RNA sequence: GAUUAACCUUUAGCAAUAAACGAAAGUUUAACUAAGCUAUACUAACCCCAGGGUUGGUCAAUUUCGUGCCAGCCACCGCGGUCACACGAUUAACCCAAGUCAAUAGAAGCCGGCGUAAAGAGUGUUUUAGAUCAAAUAAAGCUAAAAAAAUAGACUACGAAAGUGGCUUUAACAUAUCUGAACACACAAUAGCUAAGACCCAAACUGGGAUUAGAUACCCCACUAUGCUUAGCAACAGUUAAAUCAACAAAACUGCUCGCCAGAACACUACGAGCCACAGCUUAAAACUCAAA
């Protein structure tokens, strides 16, 4: 099977990580190549690993031979694993806007069946993590290492519903249009519950993105948005 | 810029697109005035077959003749399309093979 | 991001959240308010948040604002008859001011629903025409009727080429 | 083995996450002890910042009322010729005797600082304490 | 017919609908209706019947020969000098398919920035409006060491900036919010001209003296213009809370306003306009060219 292109290393699987000197096996982990570069000769490889159940990581490996670089990167990646929280084990808990160096990433939580409409590297990393429904937009410099670092950083700093309930001492109630006006309580505080309601902010002072508002108002006209694509 | 500045300046005004050697037309008819060869710019070496043609618009222009072997002579009628010849600076018109006097490339 | 504080004010959805539709009598609304003083705070918010919505829902009403011309904020409405309505707005929040003006000079929900029902009659579902105005272009789109010859050829007996 | 990202979360959160994720087959020996008796603060890495502008540290200065008296004493009679013995938990310096006597006068009479000072000095000389100005 | 890259039959009928007229039966109509031609498009087929482009990377997919920086090829990067998956032929494969896809033209463009990449360094006042942040200087005198002012001054004050450091005296140092002039008014520094005047000394230029073997450009002498004196021509207001943060600079950011910037070069340019006027200054393009800068 080919990667992102016929002649591209990116997206290619390297197989499970080798059994570690600690004695752990990683047969449930898959490895993917994100970047291969000639260092002036040696090779620097950026790879990502993940078990598809929230545990995922990435690493750089430098070696004169490509296979040695792959092995080094994979083995070092398995020992630097992030755990990524997933809402209902298919998507993220909330929208995440981040900037790592000069790379900006906007991530949007999506319902089931939406799929991965993301940068191809983000699609690979999401498949490794176990995220199945998400939207992502990458802006600024498209630098692969910065993209990976920013993605992992933002995904590792997402607040779960239980965390929000404990912080605010209130019920987190979900409203679904497909479920009508039925209130679904997704999280309740473990401790006592505050009896005073949250201030009913008549107009919140949030920082909006012109991109989202322009799309919502129908003034987006891009011929490249919402194109039909293969299942991801 | 501030919102007041954006309001005063208004929407961006994209400059009009520049018309090319064909003047925004798919093809152009032309009369061959003379045939000659030109040398590429130098990472490359060759003798590119070119012809000067008076177009239907009245302008005289240099065009490249693609393929191996041509039988174009003076006073012959050709059809020229767009497309730059990357090796030849200033040559932005290409003769269409198999139209009017310019015949298709002979096999082998 | 969108420039300025409270960029949500510059979204059509917020602008359409407005619930004050003035009766046809109202021609001009002047808003006299003060830039400093706690007792005028709500009035300041009324200028910041609700005047855009009121103007959006009432495009033909002339809204004008005045600053630090009187010790107290107030609203004045000029009616077509020549009457003037004064609304004092000290100690009142912006929401309270909106409710007050809605009550005294705003069309009620019954009148608005009547207007929408009148608008509905203009687009008769039985008419056939372009998509911009009608649900269907032609009767052939109705099942049981003869469909387009473009999609289903007619039998030779119904074509003039075979009748002439 | 666990995650070596010491700047992401804490050892507890990383261990717990990797255990639930199935990466770690068994919990480490300390995990149950930490769970039963956690520390007051979760040990998460934080980069120390510098305070700029009008940001001042919230640490106060430890002052007492008697400090004023002490200052006056150390300015008038100077540091006592007898030495301080800080090893003795109940050491009583000359200035401390002056402070206590002054406080007794204040609670048993009026509040005039100069009068309290002079009367305290008189009473200390009466008790037999040498005090050179 | 001509012209353009651009190219429908010198058919039939008023049977339907519409129009005109008539009281009406009706009459007329190159509107229209029904046909003719055309891969321009859509729909459905097909009994046998498939072509076009592409195959170095972007980007799906090459075998064997020929040629040898030639012939040729490319949208961009690039290929071709005797083993060319990049040219020609041939084989095979890939994409679409009664089409394919070469050219042309549209569809999709600034809520981003301004120390170092394009873009914020003379100063102050007013300004329609917008915002919420309501040891100065001038003029008089006088002066000690030897016209400009040792110590004080290890002081850091005054002024919008430029600048201001001897002493005395007289005047005297705008404004109870902020932002906001090329075009208004004041200053500022910058050297050069126009009238006069003085001329100890110095000295661009101009002459003369001495010197190698194109002398010393360089040393010496003399004397001009001139040096002199009058009279003139990013701002403001908050925060240190966050993950500090491309890099280097100068720790980061917020709010609000004004000015400016959208690849390089053409171009501190041409033309126009304004101001002046020996030299000019401000504003400031286009064509051609490139894949970078
Ligand atoms: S649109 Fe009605 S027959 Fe075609
Ligand atoms: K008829
Ligand atoms: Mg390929
Ligand atoms: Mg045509
Ligand atoms: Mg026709
Ligand atoms: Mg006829
Ligand atoms: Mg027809
Ligand atoms: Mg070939
Ligand atoms: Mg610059
Ligand atoms: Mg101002
Ligand atoms: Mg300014
Ligand atoms: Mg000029
Ligand atoms: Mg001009």
């Amino acid at each position: 099977e080919r990667g992102w292109s016929g002649n591209s290393w990116g997206g290619i699987s390297l197989g499970p990580p080798d059994p570690g000197p600690c004695g752990e096996t990683y047969e449930d982990f898959d490895t993917r190549i994100l970047e291969v570069r000639n260092v002036f000769k040696s090779i620097r490889v950026l790879v990502a690993v993940g078990n598809g159940k929230g545990a995922a990581g990435f690493s750089i490996g430098k070696a004169t031979d490509r296979m040695d670089a792959f092995r080094k990167a994979k083995n070092r990646a398995v020992h630097h694993l992030h755990y990524i929280e997933r809402y209902e084990d298919h998507t993220i808990f909330h929208d995440i806007s981040l900037r790592f160096k000069r790379t900006h990433i906007k991530m949007k939580k999506q319902p089931k069946g939406y799929g991965l409409r993301c940068h191809r590297a983000i699609i690979t990393i999401c498949r490794l993590i176990g995220i199945k429904d998400m939207y992502a937009k990458v802006s600024g410099s498209i630098n692969m290492l910065s993209l990976t670092q920013g993605l992992f950083r933002g995904l590792s700093r997402q607040e779960t519903h239980q965390q929000l309930a404990d912080k605010k001492g209130l019920h987190v109630v979900e409203i679904r249009e497909e479920c009508g006006p039925l209130p679904i309580v997704v999280a309740s505080p473990r401790g006592p519950l505050r009896k005073d309601p949250e201030p009913e902010d008549e107009v919140p002072d949030v920082k909006l993105d012109w991109e989202d508002v322009k799309t919502a108002q129908g003034m987006k006209r891009s011929v490249w948005s919402n194109l039909k694509r293969a299942a991801t | 810029a501030t919102l007041n500045q954006m309001h005063r300046l208004g929407p961006p005004k994209r400059p009009p697109r520049k018309l090319g050697p064909t003047e925004g037309r798919p093809q152009l008819k032309g009369v061959v005035l003379c045939t000659f060869t030109r040398k590429p710019k130098k990472p490359n070496s060759a003798n590119r077959k070119c012809c000067r043609v008076r177009l239907s618009t009245g302008r005289e222009a240099v065009c490249f003749i693609p393929g191996e072997g041509h039988t174009l002579q003076e006073h012959q009628i050709v059809l020229v399309e767009g497309g730059r010849t990357q090796d030849l600076p200033g040559v932005k018109l290409t003769v269409v093979r198999g139209k009017y006097d310019c015949g298709h490339v002979q096999k082998k | 991001p969108m420039k300025g504080r409270f960029p949500i004010r510059r979204t059509l959805q917020y602008l359409s959240q407005g619930n004050v539709v003035f009766k046809d009598s109202v021609k001009v609304m002047t808003v006299n308010y003060n830039t400093h003083g706690e007792l005028g705070e709500g009035a300041r918010k009324f200028v910041f948040f609700n005047i855009p919505q009121i103007q959006y829902k009432n495009p033909w009403v002339q809204i004008m604002m005045f600053k630090n011309m009187t010790p107290s904020p107030f609203l004045r409405f000029y009616l077509d008859s020549g009457e003037q309505v004064l609304v004092d707005v000290e100690t009142k929040s912006n929401k309270e001011i909106m409710e007050h003006i809605r009550k005294i000079l705003g069309k009620n929900e019954e009148t608005l629903r009547e207007e929408e029902e009148e608008k509905k009659q203009l687009s008769h579902p039985a008419n056939f025409g372009p998509r911009k105005y009608c649900l269907r272009e032609c009767i052939c789109e109705v099942e049981g009727q003869v469909p387009c010859p473009s999609l289903v050829p007619l039998p030779k007996e119904m074509r003039g080429k075979y009748k002439a | 083995a666990g995650s070596r990202l010491e700047t992401v979360g804490s050892i507890f959160s990383r261990t717990r996450d990797l255990v639930r994720a199935g990466v770690l087959k068994e919990k480490p020996l300390w995990f149950d002890v930490y769970d039963a008796f956690p520390p007051l603060r979760e040990p998460v890495f934080q980069r120390p910042r510098v305070r700029y502008g009008k940001a001042k540290a919230p640490i106060q200065d430890i002052w007492y009322h008697e400090d004023r008296i002490r200052a006056k004493f150390y300015s008038v009679y100077g540091s006592g010729q007898r030495a301080f013995d800080l090893f003795n938990p109940n050491f009583k310096s000359t200035c401390q005797r002056f402070v206590e006597k002054y406080t007794e006068l204040q609670k048993l009479g009026e509040t005039d600082e100069e009068k309290l000072f002079v009367e305290t000095g008189k009473a200390l000389l009466a008790e037999g304490v040498i005090l050179r100005r």
